[PDB]
């Protein structure tokens, strides 16, 4: 999931 | 939390810092217009846009203490609603156009050359023209999309609790930006109601343009991006 | 020109209350409805019946008889649905977990289950009734909800009238918040609270209209005249 | 249109 990986990235 | 010990001051400030930037649209004057390329610089624009919102939801005060899922769910909800009141907010000093881009003014009779789209074109310039005569301060404007973020996904889910704490906290935010602009107290309060109804039909057009969009997907001729699907998938 | 703006605050709120329509009650003889037929063919006739009082009851909002009568009629046709699901809601909120469409007709998740995509609609009005209760809604902050919901939701697809009537009623809200004892930082956030309460109903109404053109084509359940007038008036 | 009939009455 893209949202769920943007949102993730530190 | 932190954003529940910010000040009201604080807020305004925290939140103007993390506007995103007015992104360029890839229209060219001299090009023909086939109106599903249109919807294609529009779709590509959008898209662009999306990448720079979920940072800028990042910075939202109290959107952090929240659990990645939820994060997920409420910017799956409101992304639309978020492009759209930041489109209407561009267009405002634009009457009768809508700014999707520095380089990308369109009018009424460029809203028809999509199918079924000239009324959610009518529906947006009119919340434009009502953020206009009401003189929407920037202030003002960037507490209305930080609550469109909290709220739109609210009651589609414990810590709601927290979101409710940071929606009020916004709301006393605005009721200091009126005082503070002079308002009477009555004013304040209408002012207040004023602007949150409009987040009513700001939500009616996200739901009526998700719609669109869903259909421009099944017809598979303007192809969408691969973040848009999976928020287009996220409504059904 | 116009005797709703020279209203005083309790004469807005005597007028909302005695204008309000009855609660009706469902048909009886009943099996639990459990058919996407019955359950659809209850609801609808529910509806219909509701509807007939609602139109009548608009007429008694202050503000609204100063309308055209298209003006009227675009209003009622906008905010219909809205108005059904607030006044299902308000109804549902003694009764946790369930909905009350009327006094002999109360209806939980697993009969959401029953029509093909109904039970998201369920939980959603499940979740705005719990969300009434929790904020112990009052009836008199209800009524002047559903006028605003009425005078509102079609605004923008038309004016000064309108939101001078709106601006009233907002006059008329804190008035009793104020009058509840709420101090000043509880009056306008409550008043937030409850307006992007109308928010979510907007989504649910635009949610639910679409399921309702769903039946329309699937032509399993018959509407009335009325109804699909009324169904055809958003798209 | 209905609903014109009904809020004449
Ligand atoms: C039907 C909608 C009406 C208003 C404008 C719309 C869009 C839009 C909205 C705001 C914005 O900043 C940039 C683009 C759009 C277009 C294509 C797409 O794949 C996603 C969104 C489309
Ligand atoms: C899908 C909608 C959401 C749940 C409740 C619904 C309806 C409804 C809403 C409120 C109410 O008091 C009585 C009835 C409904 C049902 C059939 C019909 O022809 C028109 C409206 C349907």
């Amino acid at each position: 999931k893209i949202l769920h990986r943007l949102l993730q990235d530190s | 939390s932190l954003a529940l010990s910010l000040t009201a001051d604080q807020m305004v400030s925290a939140l103007l810092d993390a506007e995103p930037p007015i992104l360029y649209s890839e229209y060219d004057p001299t090009r023909p217009f086939s109106e599903a390329s249109m919807m294609g610089l529009l779709t590509n624009l959008a898209d662009r846009e999306l990448v720079h919102m979920i940072n800028w939801a990042k910075r939202v005060p109290g959107f952090v203490d929240l659990t990645l899922h939820d994060q997920v769910h409420l910017l799956e909800c409101a992304w639309l609603e978020i492009l759209m009141i930041g489109l209407v907010w561009r267009s405002m000093e634009h009457p009768g156009k809508l700014l999707f881009a520095p380089n990308l003014l369109l009018d009424r009779n460029q809203g028809k050359c999509v199918e079924g789209m000239v009324e959610i074109f009518d529906m947006l310039l009119a919340t434009s023209s009502r953020f206009r005569m009401m003189n929407l301060q920037g202030e003002e404007f960037v507490c209305l999309k930080s609550i469109i973020l909290l709220n739109s996904g609210v009651y589609t889910f414990e810590e709601k609790d927290h979101i409710h704490r940071v929606l009020d906290k916004i709301t006393d935010t605005l009721i200091h930006l009126m005082a503070k602009a002079g308002l009477t107290l009555q004013q304040q309060h209408q002012r207040l109601a004023q602007l949150l109804l409009i987040l009513s039909h700001i939500r009616h057009m996200s739901n009526k343009g998700m719609e669109h969009l869903y259909s421009m997907k099944c017809k598979n001729v303007v192809p969408l991006s691969d973040l848009l699907l999976e928020m287009l998938d996220a409504h059904r």
